[PDB]
């Protein structure tokens, strides 16, 4: 088995419904995920880490959000955690830690049942 | 099978003598004429002081040394519940064994030991303006209900520790309920020896420990050391010569053959001396590498003079009895160096406790802090038999700046307080300062604090100049003799920094240039007072 | 800004099911089938 | 089956030595011996330095060296609990199996490690009242008790990774407790090359990795370079290598002809270093284009002058040992194109820290974040072996106005203290 099927059986670009980022798109897509393509066998026996994650600036109201969920898409990856900044924040000692805690659950638990 | 040489504590020989006299005299007299007496017991005491000194250790050879039952213990907050009525349970249930064994078995009870821990996190004190938490103010009535209330317990005993004595609640400590204090502090000479005696004797017994170790020059040698860290050092010493026999580069081996001859040395005792152990009350030559930079040149006469009024307000401080505060102030002219001669003066002393109060820890600070800082340096240094604090660059301490002026008056009157305050009763303690602006400490009245007053002169010759020429080293004899005529028949004015500085830039053109860009140089760094 | 001082709890409890004495009577009823298929 | 050529750890061999010696010497030497002796075990470790340079990577690598059972972890402040008397028992019930079984066995048990985790979140100074005397000063004496309290413990280890060392307790680190400090810093050129020996080890055995590549022309055009810049710089080498083969660009498709003639040039390595990775205690090319807008040109004498004298300046803080720092002021005439000098200058040094602290990136600020700022920049400039810092335009950070006259005087005081602090030695 292996994991080069991670890419969706079926994807166009610009059939995504994004128009008006095509060189953004394509840096991201060199400097991120151009080791969740490649044979599983190249990408072991050069044995390299992948990206962990990635920041998006610029003004509001030019389509950060839709841009990030069609990344998720792409990936055969699981339905996104969407979460807000100024709603994790608590006034009781031990509660916004909490609240950040309880994201990164599910990840460890699948780490644990199935590693790698 | 007690026996004062088993417990295993040295330096500590009043404050055991005064317990024991305090607190168990009364139960080894023969019990008839204890009861013609008609007098009661002690059952408290409390030991505090600065860390790692030995107050664990006592009330714990305490605990070994009685025949009763096997002691309590509360490691600090070990008995907070978040229930209601939950964390005074488990403070009934401490003196809930011997208020069982008075009823029955009446005045013929044994000892039952209780020692809390850290007692200054439940045990603060209670707030008059209504303003209590909850956490203590039910904890605190119930103990002090219990420890002496209206029916009466004679067969306990509590012991308490702390750092902090400031907190504790006053109604605990009257002579009802924790009657004996004591303060464990630093010991003197004598203290470190039976203390290094005390670590050293298990090696020492199987012939374990080399033959050119003495442990008076070490005893000399670790001023003001707590008595924790001889017990580290000692262990450094141990760990150093134990590794000398193990190899680490592919697997880890130990080496059979040449085990056998273990052996500690005085090499490793240095060594760790140099490395590893750092203490807390006492100095380390960095500071006087990082503020004695280039040594000091005896460049003329006037060092000798500065050096010597140094010695003679040491020599004062040390053996009078009338005035055991003396403070001097040094001042001139900027650029003259008056920060060197300082920590020279300071170092020279011999003192076991020396500090800098310098305004480099201290960028960005607000005066509070300021005040603060300054009055934590000071109390420091008024636990020790002799001492010596160095007040550096007053006049960047108060911010003060020409236009306006401008300053800080909160700080300027934590010092003027700070200059005429004594210690406590049988000390010595010598202050330095240093400025640059004497006429504005004088618009202040902060020359009446002052003993008396140092003055630093700058090169003012040709002959000295010549002179710090010749002790750096820099220019050689053409060169110096063209200096020379061209300098002898002048006057010089400039600073012994300046000098360095100018010496440094100077020697950065070519061979065939130096000595004009040095003469250039010098001229228009020329003014008169 | 203001950190609260942190909380203190109070219970209250429920009935408890012990549910015990149906075994008894089921032992008894037992005992019951054995006398009666002993009798006929 | 543990030696230290797999570890995997490079350009730390004098930490890991003294390490060694001071914490696990004792408990390798025969018993007889030891017990002969009557001496305690060591029972802490502190490690603490900038960011990414190796601690957490050292504490798993020892966690896993020894053998002990499975460490504890404590991911930062995960002890903390809102209810009154719930994160002293959390923090009470690490050490349960380590008292359990010291009671039983005795002086046969094996050791007990736990590994704390940004300790400076949880363990700050007692005694500063109105700041902190609730569930932080009863989360320090617990532990300071729990650690070495009345009862004796004898098989246990605790290790402890901070970025700031200075907020920490005191009663803490005194030998007994946490003894063992030690600061992992920036590595020198033979650092830079032992990391990449270490970091393109798998590549170079199965022939992926060109002839080309050199790895000592590439550690020394990284200087002031940490080991995750390191890593990541090779990790985007890879990327740029690999991906210069996938052709698609409406629907993923990978190539294979040429997929089997995979390999990394120096050009992958050129275009990256160059491109990607930006350190963090480096030089950086925007600033001196965003200063010199429109160059230098020679316009007479004057300009040729200024020039030599920080050439002349620039050389001696480089070659002396009595003068380890030093100053310069520019001034002049208004519009007179002093800020483009300065830049010039400090470009010209080929020094490898050169920053620059304007007041355009201060507006609306007040006098303490200021002071904080530039406090800053000094603070990351005494981490290498040279530098340069550039100051302009002094009278905005004064805040001065002719009317009063009117301007700050806190910051004026921190920049006249700052002006005659030496670095630490060598420097
Ligand atoms: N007088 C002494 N003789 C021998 N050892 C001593 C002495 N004083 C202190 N020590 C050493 O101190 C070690 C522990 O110190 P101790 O428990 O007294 O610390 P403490 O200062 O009461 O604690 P803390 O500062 O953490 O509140 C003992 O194991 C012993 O090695
Ligand atoms: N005879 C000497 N007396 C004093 N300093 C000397 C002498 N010879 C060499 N030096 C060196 O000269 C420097 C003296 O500068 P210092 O730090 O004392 O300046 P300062 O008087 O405090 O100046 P500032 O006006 O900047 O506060 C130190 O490096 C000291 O080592
Ligand atoms: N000395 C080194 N040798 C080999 N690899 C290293 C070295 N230093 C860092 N790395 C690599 O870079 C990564 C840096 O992560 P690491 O856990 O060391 O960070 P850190 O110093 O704890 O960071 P921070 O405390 O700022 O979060 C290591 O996991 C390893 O991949
Ligand atoms: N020979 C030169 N020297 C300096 N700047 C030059 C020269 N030739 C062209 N320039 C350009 O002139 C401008 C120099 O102005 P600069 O930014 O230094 O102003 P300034 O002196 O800081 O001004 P102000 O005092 O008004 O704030 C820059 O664009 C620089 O590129
Ligand atoms: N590049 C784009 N192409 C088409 N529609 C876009 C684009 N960017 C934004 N939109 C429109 O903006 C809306 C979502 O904006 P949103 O992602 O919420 O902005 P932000 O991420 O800044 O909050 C969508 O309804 C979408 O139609």
């Amino acid at each position: 088995e292996n994991r080069q099927s991670i890419i969706n059986p079926d994807w166009n670009f610009e059939k995504m419904g994004i128009g008006g980022l095509d060189k953004e798109f394509s840096d991201i897509f060199r400097r991120a995920f151009a080791s969740r393509v490649f044979p599983p066998e190249i990408v072991e026996q050069m044995g390299c880490k992948h990206v962990k994650g990635i920041l998006l600036y610029g003004p509001p109201g030019c389509g950060k959000t839709l841009l990030a969920r069609q990344i998720g898409k792409m990936l055969n990856a699981r339905e996104p955690k969407v979460v807000n900044g100024p709603e994790i924040l608590n006034k009781y000692v031990g509660e916004s830690e909490a609240n950040i805690r309880k994201l990164f659950a599910d990840a460890e638990e699948e780490q644990r049942r199935l590693g790698a | 099978d007690w026996n004062f040489e088993k417990m295993g504590i040295g330096g500590l020989d009043k404050e055991f003598s005064d317990i024991f006299r305090r607190a168990f005299a009364s139960r080894v007299f023969p019990p008839e004429i204890v009861e013609q007496m008609g007098c009661k017991h002690v059952k408290g005491i409390l030991l505090y002081g600065p860390p790692g000194c030995g107050k664990t250790l006592l009330a714990r050879q305490i605990g070994k040394m009685l025949n009763a039952r096997e002691p309590k213990v509360v490691n600090g907050p070990e008995i907070l519940n978040k229930y209601v009525g939950e964390s005074e349970a488990n403070i009934r249930k401490l003196f809930a064994d011997a208020e069982e064994e008075q009823r029955r078995l009446g005045a013929n009870s044994g000892l039952h030991i209780i020692i809390f821990d850290e007692i200054d996190a439940i045990c603060k004190q209670r707030g008059s303006m209504a303003g209590s938490t909850g956490v203590h103010d039910t904890v605190v009535n119930q103990l002090l209900s219990k420890i002496d209330g209206v029916e009466q317990l004679n067969n306990i005993l509590v012991i308490g520790m702390t750092n902090r004595p400031d907190l504790i609640d006053e109604a605990l400590l009257r002579p009802g309920r924790l009657e004996v204090k004591m303060e464990i502090g630093l010991p003197d000479e004598k203290g470190r020896l039976q203390i290094l005696h005390i670590h050293t004797a298990r090696m020492r017994g199987h012939q374990l420990l080399s033959a050119d170790v003495d442990i008076k020059e070490l005893a000399v040698e670790t001023k003001n050391f707590s008595g924790a860290e001889l017990e580290g050092l000692v262990r450094a010493a141990q760990s150093t010569a134990m590794n000398r026999h193990i190899k680490a580069s592919t697997k880890v081996e130990v080496d059979m053959e040449k085990a056998e001859s273990l052996q500690v040395t005085r090499g490793d005792f240095l060594a760790s001396l140099e490395n590893d152990i750092k203490p807390a009350f006492g100095t380390n030559q960095e500071d006087y590498a990082s503020y004695i930079m280039n040594g000091i040149i005896k460049w003329g006469d006037p060092v000798t003079r500065v050096l010597d009024d140094g010695e003679l307000l040491v020599q004062q401080t040390k053996n009078s009895d009338r005035t055991p505060l003396v403070s001097v102030l040094l001042e001139g002219p900027p650029h003259s160096g008056k920060t060197a001669l300082a920590a020279k003066i300071a170092e020279e002393s011999n003192f076991p406790f020396i500090k800098i109060c310098s305004p480099d820890k201290m960028i960005g600070f607000s005066e509070t802090a300021k005040c603060q800082a300054m009055k934590k340096i000071f109390d420091d240094a008024y636990k020790s038999q002799l001492s010596c604090v160095v007040v550096d660059d007053i006049e960047r301490l108060l911010d003060y700046v020409p236009i306006g002026p401008r300053f800080s008056n909160l700080v300027l009157q934590a010092l003027l307080v700070l200059l005429k305050k004594a210690p406590p009763q049988g000390r010595k303690l010598l202050i330095i300062g240093t400025t640059s602006r004497k006429d504005v400490l004088q618009e202040m009245e902060m020359l009446n604090a002052f003993s008396t007053t140092i003055h630093v002169p700058n090169i003012a010759t040709g002959e000295q100049l010549l002179e710090a020429l010749e002790l750096l080293g820099n220019f050689k004899d053409k060169e110096r003799t063209t200096i020379a005529q061209q300098v002898k028949g002048k006057k010089v004015w400039i600073g012994i920094k300046k000098l360095l500085m100018l010496i440094e830039m100077s020697l950065q053109m070519d061979p065939e240039y130096r000595v004009r860009k040095f003469l250039a140089l010098l001229r228009e760094e020329g003014a008169s007072p | 800004m203001a950190e609260d001082a942190d909380m203190r709890n109070e219970l209250e409890e429920m009935q408890r099911r012990a549910d015990q004495l149906a075994d008894e009577s089921l032992e008894s009823t037992r005992r019951m089938l054995q006398l009666v298929e002993e009798s006929k």
